[PDB]
């Protein structure tokens, strides 16, 4: 009586149940694991807070309306302030982590709409100015708020044009990245497990984000007659196999 | 025959002949069998 | 001193030849490799992942909406969409498949075309997708369409339908770039019965459509893509 | 290898063509799941789509130019092209760039070919024979100030001397600091509020300096340098969506404003053929 | 006559290639080698010998005094010295380590920083040395400093203290030449308790400081040093 | 609720030492279960014994 | 393959792979053990 459909994920002191899942994606078919010695470089023993950092943090909720263009969060940024995960983050020189991402959106059998939930490794954004204008730090570190693709261009911020993925590629091809759809008629959640993907064994958690999670409405939300025209979307994310190394004074970052 | 000492100096590599699209085409956690229902 | 003779071609530089060269950095030790998920070995590995087709091309500036094929409730007998199968041009051209095919001169193989339905769960519909092999015109009505490769799709719990365009061909390779002799057919879709919405519901519903290549597929003779060009060198 | 097996009529409870794309998988459906097929063999291996093959041919990566002329009274050799210099990089020209950016991280050895041809746009009695000297000036090492500085001694820095009209060829191991080169980098060099974003900060490869060794003749001679790059021993990870809009800058993803629709509009209906 | 083809690169002179050549002096017999103590095989052998760092760089012309770090009796909580760790520049630059690092483009590894105390034997002191890994600012007070790599040094019979800056890094190599992304941290030193001089004694005492590389160390990609240049050829 | 409705609730247990949470952000950092209302009508949350002292008074 | 008769005409030598810093780092007459007191 197991269905692909019902699932439970327990991680730390927190549990999620979905009764309307559509399997789960594990990026590149690899599950998060700690850093092996053969791959290690820094000689420091690392710190593995385990259950105090590897639990589920639910970010603040978004509201899908008929005019929504899509939202974008960066990792580990989105979690920069969650509990002890965040403290560890500002206090060590280097850290590394994988995540379980669970995006939630329920409706009824009269609604229609379909969101794309995708994880993009190394999502370098484009400046809407063109040329070689850079995208300032603050703009690519929105924190739990994430970036709202239907917000206005700002100065020093990225471009927010959806048919171009914020980088000069077409929305249609985002499907080459680990992703899952939430089609109100099928699905009510999306779950993706992200292994740590980098060109170095461990890195800085503040100067470099290693994935952007993106939720994009593709088939517009259509509510039943005289229904309220909107649904909330909630994102809950859990660091998994986290390791921190090179402890010290506590980083100070712009803004 | 390599005439040179360093590995960078050798010619192109030879075909992976690796080929396994499943990391890209089927990264699902619970295995899906073709023919069985997608969602049970 | 050993006697030699040099042949025609001596001193030429062929950008495609593969030989040994002296290393400028004798004895240098590269950084160790660490493990990174995701290694690609063949472009054939990636063109099997499906991506969305902007089938609804009828707009005037690129929009999320050209990915949506609309469906109308209560129409009978009528046609949902049509396209030829020049995978290197037209709707296909910006898709990952289209985009890679363009790096090669010839392609052969089967294509997989699927449609995922997004209408309310309490609605229902039966569509027919038809592949018309080279030699006939794009079908003009379902009767015409239904006499070639087709699948009656019944919209249900299982949200997507995967149609295969089996390789139908005299010549074993076709050019990517639109050739006549080498042309592959048409793909059309019609209401088999009709879309029906539940009460309290209204308007258009949309289908999303994807394209990817079957394991069947072959691409050969690499060349340059018409999809990218430039007028002055870029700088930092 | 069979490309298609033989398959006949089906009337089952087992439907391989109905799936749920919401799952993120591309189910491996074949012609034989939905029509009746006959056996056929592949006759093909997929040799020429190997990434080593795809990135393994020489591509032009840079065209520069230097001239041989009397430096007498020139206050700025660099500025007179008495010796140009190039900030090594692999995204200045776009044919190869779009190819590499199909991947996120890439690792390979490089084979460089350098073709140098001379031009004599204004009245010369003859064509002189010039020797070019291209130096590798990695970051931290004195960079040339005049066309005949102590720098050109290049006692510790690899340099090649070849003749204009000829070609020079040598191969450099993978010089990246990490395990792979980042084709993309969503980071900064530090948490500064105004530091540059992108890879410009990561792809710190240093520059390469060219000059003519010859002193000047009575006329002036323009020498134009073309650098070709061939990847050998390629390794690529994490495929990405191909580049759709035009490029504007080395190292940023930025596209131009008021660009044009990249998807071709139908001449007709959705229903059109 | 055997048929050949010449490739691109024929006739080039690459200063780094390694091939055979005819000897100009056929049959000549070199002088026998005799034994000489001191043979060096690797530059890695010598960068492990420690040499003095002109830490006290604050003078205006080079002097023996910039090797001396002064210490004041009776100060509490305060800071003895500070420096970043750009081994290819600044204090490090003229040291043997600094001087060799400059012949290479990349370095990786642990550094050994030691301090030898020279105050009267009847005095006493407790100092804290702190290494701050990349990512934070140079510490501004001991509280800040003590939260990173540190050693409380107790001045005793044993005159020197050897602090190691363990390799703390994401990227496995850093440039010698000052790079940001690639930067290594800061090194600071503060009074842990304070220097105390015996009676009949007065003034400043000094610490000498050395730097050498751990056996850990790697240097790669040789290049030319900014530390030497010239304007005309020398003559006899 | 009617069978054709849907809802997702979070239940949170806050162990001794902090105040009753004032908003979900605060609540979600302690023991919690996201409950998805479905066919299966009930959700069972456990308040695991979190305690220094091994017994507490009822009163 | 050497094509030439004299030894000077052969290519570069091959890595010492000798490496022993102790003549430079520890030329002390009585052996010092790390961990034992420097001066007894
Ligand atoms: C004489 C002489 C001249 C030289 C040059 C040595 C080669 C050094 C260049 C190293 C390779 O440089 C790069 C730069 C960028 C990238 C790259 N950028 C991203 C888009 C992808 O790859 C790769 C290699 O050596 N000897």
């Amino acid at each position: 009586g197991y269905s692909d459909r019902v699932q439970q994920i327990t991680l730390g002191n927190s549990t999620i149940t979905t009764q309307e899942a559509a399997n789960a994606v594990v990026c590149y078919a690899e599950w998060p694991e700690y850093l092996p010695d053969v791959d290690a470089s820094d000689v420091n023993k690392t710190s593995k807070p385990d259950t105090s950092v590897c639990r589920f943090y639910t970010l603040d909720s978004k509201t899908w309306t008929t005019g929504s263009k899509g939202w974008c969060w960066k990792l580990p940024d989105a979690l920069k302030d969650m509990g002890v995960f965040g403290q560890n983050m500002f206090f060590h020189s280097l850290g590394r982590s994988g995540y379980t991402v669970h995006v939630q959106c329920n409706a009824t059998k009269f609604h229609s709409g379909c969101l794309l939930v995708v994880v993009i490794p190394e999502h370098q954004l484009a400046s809407h100015e063109g040329g070689n204008v850079s995208v300032k730090y603050t703009f690519t570190h929105p924190g739990e708020r994430g970036i709202d693709l239907s917000s206005a261009n700002e100065v020093g911020g990225p471009v927010k044009d959806v048919l171009y993925n914020m980088n000069g590629t077409l929305l249609g091809n985002l499907l080459i990245f680990p992703h899952q759809f939430i089609n109100l008629r099928t699905n009510n959640t999306a779950t993706i497990v992200i292994p740590y993907i980098n060109s170095v064994p461990i890195d800085s958690m503040t100067r470099h984000n290693n994935v952007s999670l993106m939720v994009i409405p593709i088939a517009p939300l259509t509510v039943p007659t005289g229904a309220t025209p909107s649904l909330p979307i909630t994102v809950t994310i859990a660091p998994m196999c986290t390791e921190f190394s090179g402890i010290r004074s506590k980083s100070i970052v712009p803004q | 025959i390599n005439y040179y000492k360093d590995a960078a100096s050798t010619s192109s590599a030879g075909q992976s002949l690796s080929m396994d699209p499943s990391k890209f085409t089927e990264p699902v956690k619970d295995l899906m069998l073709k023919g069985a229902p997608a969602l049970n | 001193g050993l006697p030699t003779t040099t042949l025609p071609g001596s001193g030429q530089f062929l950008t495609t030849d593969d030989r040994q060269s002296p290393s400028a950095l004798p004895n240098y030790e590269p950084t160790p490799r660490i493990h990174i998920p995701g290694k690609v070995h063949n472009l054939l590995e990636i063109i099997q992942v499906d991506t969305l087709i902007p089938m609804n091309n009828t707009h005037t500036k690129d929009e999320v909406n050209s990915y949506l094929i609309p469906l109308n409730a209560n129409r009978q007998n009528e046609q949902v969409f049509g396209t030829n199968l020049f995978i290197g041009d037209g709707v296909f051209k910006t898709t990952l498949l289209g985009e890679i095919v363009q790096y090669y001169t010839h392609w052969s193989g089967s294509l997989r075309f699927s449609l995922m339905y997004t209408g309310p769960a309490l609605s229902s519909a039966k569509l027919i997708l038809a592949y018309t092999p080279p030699g006939a015109r794009g079908p003009q009505d379902r009767r015409e369409a239904m006499l070639g490769t087709h699948v009656v799709w019944d919209i249900g719990l299982q949200s997507t339908i995967v149609m295969t365009i089996p390789w139908t061909s005299g010549v074993q390779f076709r050019y990517t770039d639109p050739d006549t002799y080498t042309s592959a057919g048409f793909l059309s879709c019609w209401y088999q019965t009709s879309l029906i919405l539940p009460p309290e519901t209204t308007g258009q519903v949309y289908l999303l459509s994807f394209i990817s290549a079957c394991p069947d597929f072959k691409l050969r003779l690499m060349k340059d893509t018409q999809t990218i060009s430039q007028t002055v060198a870029l700088t930092e | 290898t069979v490309a298609s097996i033989s398959s006949g009529p089906k009337h089952t409870q087992k439907v391989p063509i109905l799936t749920a794309n919401e799952t993120g998988a591309t189910m491996p459906v074949l012609p034989s799941d939905s029509i009746e097929t006959r056996t056929t063999y592949m006759h093909f291996n997929g040799s020429e789509t190997d990434v080593e093959c795809f990135l393994g041919r020489a591509a032009c990566v840079h065209v520069t130019e230097i001239q041989n002329k009397d430096a007498t009274g020139i206050d700025n050799h660099r500025e007179a092209k008495l010796f140009n210099d190039w900030k090594i990089n692999l995204s200045s020209l776009v044919q190869l760039r779009k190819k590499l950016e199909l991947f996120t991280y890439v690792r390979f050895d490089s084979e460089y070919t350098i073709l140098a041809t001379a031009s004599q746009p204004d009245s010369a009695n003859y064509s002189s024979n010039l020797v070019v000297q291209a130096m590798y000036v990695p970051p931290g090492a004195p960079n040339p100030k005049e066309w005949d500085d102590y720098t050109w001694q290049s006692a510790s820095n690899p340099s090649v001397f070849f003749k204009v009209g000829d070609t020079s060829r040598f191969s450099v191991p993978y010089v990246g600091l990490a395990s792979a080169y980042n084709c993309f980098y969503d980071g900064y060099s530090h948490d500064d509020a105004e530091t540059q974003y992108g890879i410009t900060v990561l792809n710190h490869m240093g520059g390469m300096a060219f000059r003519i060794v010859n002193e000047h003749d009575e006329h002036k001679t323009l020498v134009k340098i073309r650098v070709y790059h061939r990847a050998k021993h390629v390794e690529a990870w994490i495929p990405r969506a191909p580049r759709a809009l035009p490029y504007t800058s080395i190292g940023r993803t930025n596209y131009p404003k008021n660009t044009e629709p990249v998807i071709k509009k139908r001449k007709g209906d959705i229903k059109s053929y």
